[PDB]
């Protein structure tokens, strides 16, 4: 807390040098819209991912599978941390995800032997289940890494059915504000690239754009 | 209570897949001087690198661009 | 030394350098697996220096084609993805088409079709070619085809028959 | 279950299917009380609250 | 009837995979 | 004396009879069955 | 730019300048100028007795080389000129040590000599 | 067979109150806004 000064040495250029050394240039980067409100895997850093995002089911679709059960579609819980779990979703089967990518490698008796449930086939319809939905999309991920045709995600799983007010607790791992990043120390570049990729054109808490190359624009005057 | 004990018919394969570097292709098409150098002389501030063919004579180029480079008969 | 001349090399690596420069830069290998793959990192990246000026600027005109592309902006579709030749080549590509429509035109995908076109294409701008240094490159554009990987492969082969 | 509540299980790694449970402390007859796993967490307890 | 049974299936394969952090005692 | 092995026993039944009453209101929103 | 950031054409890719002439087509010299530019000739490492010396030998196009003060200094870097029996790369070379004193007998001998020294001798 | 119709006379068809109108810039430019942000939803080829 208390606003700790970061150890970067970013910085805004001068009123006394000229602008110089244009094959790389800092500006202000402003996308169309705002992502932050919207759900993790739908954001503007994993568009690429947007073919691999899971068929979502709803809450009423969980209830009517709670009701009428099916044979063969497979609800399958993700979540990892025991001591945050505190109910069971019917019909649920076991699968922390962190055990997933392992998991699906298996044979069906080396399943069986694993988990104490029979591993579900490729044409089976999967449904995962998570705190908020973000584990269930990663293991849906390691599930269509298989060729496993049909995999579901209900998004905000625990919380919405059981009401509960728990997180995944994903990290997104943001570097300490002692840790010095990697263009401050080191010869990689030359000197004059250096100076001009470390500086930026305004306040460091927003986005940028790295130009490698600009012409002067001779038209205007 | 269970009465019997059944297995199924069709059997199942686990179709095997694996991502190996099959292929080797490269675009290799640039744009840039290329040298018939007897000598070449690299003076960064950090490390030198003098690499010596041997002849009669030489001549001597200079590139002062981006670090010091000293060719020797071009 | 190498029969008739040789080649001397010095190179001096500074002592306040070490901790930060980079590896790349300063190429020290501290071990045989260092060496054995630290030369062979530095092998394709002066092997695509002295292959990639033989083809693109610094090349002979006969060895140099170029791509058109575009791109609808709204459809997404590829328009005009051809490659740009000179009348030689062209004159290869209406021999091989002239020949293989005299074949497959009264048996058997429609009757405005290219036989075989991704095989003549590739075939044309390897036969318009004037320097064999600038026709090995090519084949390494077509699937490695070069004689460069094929002698690579042919050792392995050998090294493995007699293992 | 009443192997797996216990200490002596960290040690061992079991087939969820069908778990072979090891041979405990407990299920020797000349373990006196204060070799037993259970007990000793309840009388550590016993002794703080 | 088969949602009891299935539950205790599911937290005996909890305890059975996964197990929580032990208490604490005195070493002698 | 096997319905635990088959796909309308144990917790499936409440499917088996949803599906069945499910089959008769199509029926009923039809003239098949009140005529 | 972008484009040259990670090599070939990178900023610190000392090889993309060019490559040496490795032909006997220009520069027809003679053994005294060999002598001269001995790296053992030189005067400072001629009272040079501490860093160590290697002699090796390669048996595919049959070059000898002598390298000193590798073990302070490993570049990977020493030799990427070489250019190996028909214009291939220094990674091909598979050199065999040799020792001093047939080093001196070897380096004034040509190269088809010394292959067939190395095949049909020792 | 008439919704078909319908189809294809609002596909082949205009009158002279809409012909007086129908090259209005703010309809060609809302017809561009509505294939940039939703044609993924009405489009032959975005399909695929
Ligand atoms: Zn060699």
């Amino acid at each position: 807390q208390a606003d700790r000064r970061t150890r970067h040495h970013m910085m805004v250029d001068g009123q006394i040098n000229p602008r110089e050394w244009f094959n790389w240039h800092p500006k202000e980067y402003q996308p169309w819209y705002f992502d932050r409100h919207k759900f993790l895997y739908e954001q503007r850093q994993y568009a690429q991912f947007h073919h691999l995002l899971c068929h979502q089911v709803y809450l009423k679709d969980m209830l009517h599978l709670m009701r009428y059960p099916e044979p063969y579609t497979h609800i399958i819980d993700c979540r990892t941390s025991t001591q945050k779990m505190h109910r069971w979703v019917p019909h649920s089967l076991w699968l922390p995800r962190d055990e997933v990518e392992y998991a699906l490698q298996l044979s069906a008796d080396e399943f069986l032997d694993m988990y104490g449930f029979r591993k579900p086939d490729k044409s089976d319809d999967v449904i995962l289940l998570s705190h908020n939905g973000i584990y269930s999309e990663q293991a849906g991920w390691e599930w269509k890494k298989q060729f496993f045709q049909h995999v579901y995600n209900y998004r905000g799983g625990t919380n919405e059915l059981f009401g509960e007010s728990y997180s995944d607790m994903n990290v997104s791992d943001v570097l300490s504000p002692w840790k010095g990043p990697f263009p401050q120390s080191g010869v990689f570049v030359d000197k004059w690239s250096k100076r001009k990729v470390l500086t930026r054109t305004g306040p460091f808490d927003r986005q940028y754009e790295m130009q490698d190359f600009a012409l002067p624009d001779l038209e205007l005057e | 209570m269970f009465l019997i004990h059944f297995v199924h018919y069709k059997t199942i394969l686990q179709k095997y897949t694996f991502k190996f570097k099959h292929i080797f292709l490269s675009i290799d098409k640039y744009n840039s001087l290329f040298f018939n150098i007897s000598g070449i002389l690299i003076w960064l501030n950090i490390i030198h690198i003098n690499i010596i063919l041997i002849k009669y004579s030489f001549f001597i180029l200079i590139n002062n661009f981006e670090y010091l480079i000293i060719l020797i008969s071009t | 030394d190498f029969g008739h001349n040789l080649m001397i090399h010095r190179e001096y690596i500074s002592k306040r350098c070490r901790d930060r420069v980079s590896f790349e830069l300063s190429a020290l290998s501290y071990s045989n697996l260092e060496l054995r793959r630290g030369q062979e990192h530095l092998a394709g990246i002066m092997n695509r220096e002295r292959r990639g000026v033989s083809v693109g600027a610094s090349g002979a005109p006969d060895d140099q084609v170029q791509m058109q592309t575009d791109v609808d902006a709204n459809s997404r579709e590829v328009l005009s993805a051809r490659y740009l030749f000179n009348e030689r080549r062209l004159q290869f590509c209406d021999r091989f088409q002239n020949f293989f429509q005299s074949k497959l035109e009264n048996s058997a995908n429609g009757h405005e079709k290219q036989h075989l076109f991704s095989l003549m294409e590739a075939c044309a701008v390897i036969f318009g070619c004037e320097t064999e240094a600038a026709r090995e490159t090519y084949y390494r554009m077509f699937l490695g085809l070069d004689s460069e990987t094929l002698l690579e492969e042919d050792e392995a082969l050998r090294n493995r028959i007699a293992d | 279950r009443l192997r797996l509540s216990r200490r002596t299980v960290a040690n061992y790694v079991g087939l969820i299917n069908s778990p072979e449970v090891f041979d405990d402390e407990s299920d020797r007859p000349e373990t006196r009380w204060s070799q037993d796993t259970f007990f000793r967490e309840c009388a550590y307890l016993s002794e703080k609250f | 009837w088969e949602l009891s049974r299935d539950e205790q299936l599911f937290w005996e394969r909890v305890e059975l995979i996964r197990k929580g952090q032990v208490a604490s005692i005195g070493s002698s | 004396c096997g319905v635990n092995a088959y796909e309308f026993g144990g917790k499936y039944a409440r499917t088996y009879a949803y599906a069945f009453e499910k089959a008769k209101k199509e029926l009923e929103a039809t003239a098949a069955s009140g005529f | 730019s972008r484009s040259t950031v990670f090599g070939p054409g990178s900023l610190y890719s000392f090889t993309k300048f060019g490559s040496f002439n490795r032909s006997p087509t220009n520069c027809t010299l003679n053994k005294r100028m060999k002598d001269i530019f001995r790296l053992e000739n030189q005067k400072h490492i001629r009272n040079d007795f501490d860093r160590e010396r290697r002699y090796r030998m390669c048996t595919k196009c049959g070059i000898t080389t002598v390298t000193i003060n590798f073990n302070n200094v490993p570049s990977a870097r020493v030799g990427l000129w070489g250019r190996c029996a028909d214009d291939k790369d220094y990674t091909h070379h598979r050199m065999v040590d040799i020792t001093q004193r047939e080093y001196e007998v070897l380096r004034e001998s040509p190269v088809e000599k010394r292959l067939n020294w190395w095949r049909y001798e020792r | 067979l008439m919704d078909e119709v319908e189809d294809s006379l609002r596909k082949f068809q205009t009158y002279r109150s809409r012909f007086y109108e129908w090259g209005r810039a703010v309809k060609q430019f809302d017809f561009i806004e509505f294939r940039r942000r939703n044609g993924w939803l009405y489009d032959l080829h975005l399909m695929k």
